[PDB]
């Protein structure tokens, strides 16, 4: 089979710079017979470029793409926000069909700090015998984030699960949401409970907490 | 404008069968190859079947004798028969439209299929209200957590779609053999608790469409 192989997983980069995504293929596919496409958050793919260098409909010629044989390169002159996406190429010049694993844009913005909030268990949760205390870290950058738990002062970390968004196409921001679950019984014998952020943001961990005997 | 709408996803046990449709608009389905791409987790695109505008067909060798790829031109409609199915199965299934060279110039919206032997499981839904210090900054933060269903997806939209802007909804994380996933809206400390937030959730695979409103607690 061709392999088609993308050795960036992530660029970065701010707007306005070159960016130059590659891709390899491991025999002579030729022309073209490489594709470029885009699939941007939320959406399905589109095709980019075709036969290695012709842009398709719509698609501004700040995309530049290049190479024959086994070399290509997708260049984006000039980048933009709206170039945030996931981009893969695909050979056609044999079955199987075969793509990259793709490279992602990611679009570099001022350092932001994230939002932090922390949430106690529902009172219906709670019924069921959970307990899941949850804490939303929102629209921060850059993407690198740890989170903390603490229950009365002490680090918990079994039970812990968290989960990330992608780049968000609107203000450039990642957010995270962090998830300690525990069983109601053990919930119910402790009464301060904390997420503690560090991010390039922060000196001081960002400290988010409530203490139970309260509304 | 040209339309490609999957049907056909959802859940079904090791060794079973499924068959994915592919309902086309907007063009003349008869000029055109069509084509199954998939993206499982952990991989990206992984191009699965292949068939002429007429009939010349293709298969991934990874579904050979297992997957059945068919049109119906009568029908603007394309089929993925899937038998012995298998847990590395499971992906988002899109139905795509070439061009005249297998160069794939649309996509569909994508179907999920999940190969499992876990059972359908309605979602918990629990509202998430700030406690005392976290309101009446200029913003409040509101949250819906939606626990223990399977498999994937479920839909979640707060105040019908009125409010989308300031929602972050996160990927699922899988635990336990069933998902579990988050979301958040962020208002103006003015809008809530003055008026009501309620987040919507769907899960097609069990039939569940829930209404959960966020109410703030009592003192």
């Amino acid at each position: 089979d061709i392999v088609m192989t993308q050795s960036h997983k992530f660029l970065s980069t701010s707007v306005g710079n070159r960016v130059s995504i590659t891709c390899k293929a491991s025999q002579d596919v030729g022309i073209g017979l490489v594709s470029w496409y885009q699939q941007k958050p939320g959406q399905s793919p589109k095709l980019l470029i075709h036969w290695a260098s012709t842009r398709h409909t719509g698609v501004p010629d700040r995309f530049t793409g290049s190479g024959s044989g086994t070399d290509f390169t997708l260049t984006i002159n000039n980048v933009q926000s709206e170039d945030l996406a996931t981009y893969f190429c695909q050979q056609f010049s044999n079955y199987p069909l075969t793509f990259g694993s793709g490279t992602r844009l990611e679009i570099k913005r001022a350092d932001a700090a994230p939002t932090v909030s922390i949430f106690p268990p529902s009172s219906e949760q709670l019924t069921s015998g959970g307990a899941s205390v949850v804490c939303f870290l929102n629209n921060f950058y850059p993407k690198d984030i740890n989170v903390k738990w603490k229950i009365d002062g002490s680090e918990r970390q079994n039970g812990v699960l968290n989960s990330w968004t992608d780049q968000d196409s609107k203000d450039s921001t990642y957010s995270m949401s962090s998830t300690l679950t525990l069983t109601k019984d053990e919930y119910e014998r402790h009464n301060s409970y904390t997420c503690e952020a560090t991010h390039k943001t922060s000196t001081s961990p960002i400290v988010k907490s409530f203490n139970r005997d309260e509304c | 404008e040209v339309k490609l709408v999957e049907s056909g996803g959802g859940l079904v046990q090791p060794g079973g069968s499924r068959k994915l449709s592919c309902a086309a608009s907007g063009f003349t389905f008869s000029d055109y190859g069509m084509a199954w791409v998939r993206q499982a987790p952990g991989k990206g695109p992984e191009w699965i079947a292949f068939i002429s505008n007429l009939s010349r067909i293709y298969y991934a060798d990874t579904v050979t004798g297992r997957f059945t790829i068919s049109r119906e031109n009568d029908k603007n409609t394309l089929f993925l028969e899937m038998s012995s199915l298998r847990s590395e199965d499971s992906a988002i299934y899109y139905c795509t439209r070439d061009d005249g060279y297998y160069r794939v110039d649309y996509w569909g919206q994508g179907a999920t299929l999940t190969v499992s032997s876990a059972k359908t499981t309605p979602p918990s839904v629990y509202p998430l209200a700030p406690g005392s210090a976290a309101q009446t900054n200029s913003m409040v933060t509101l949250g819906c957590l939606v626990k223990g269903y399977f498999p994937e997806p479920v839909t979640v939209t707060w105040n019908s779609g009125s409010l989308s802007s300031g929602v972050h909804t996160f990927p699922a994380v899988l635990q336990s053999d069933l998902y579990t996933l988050s979301s958040s809206v962020t208002v103006p400390s003015s809008t809530w608790p003055s008026e009501t937030v309620t987040c919507n959730v769907a899960h097609p695979a069990s039939s569940t469409k829930v209404d959960k409103k966020i109410v703030p607690r009592d003192c």
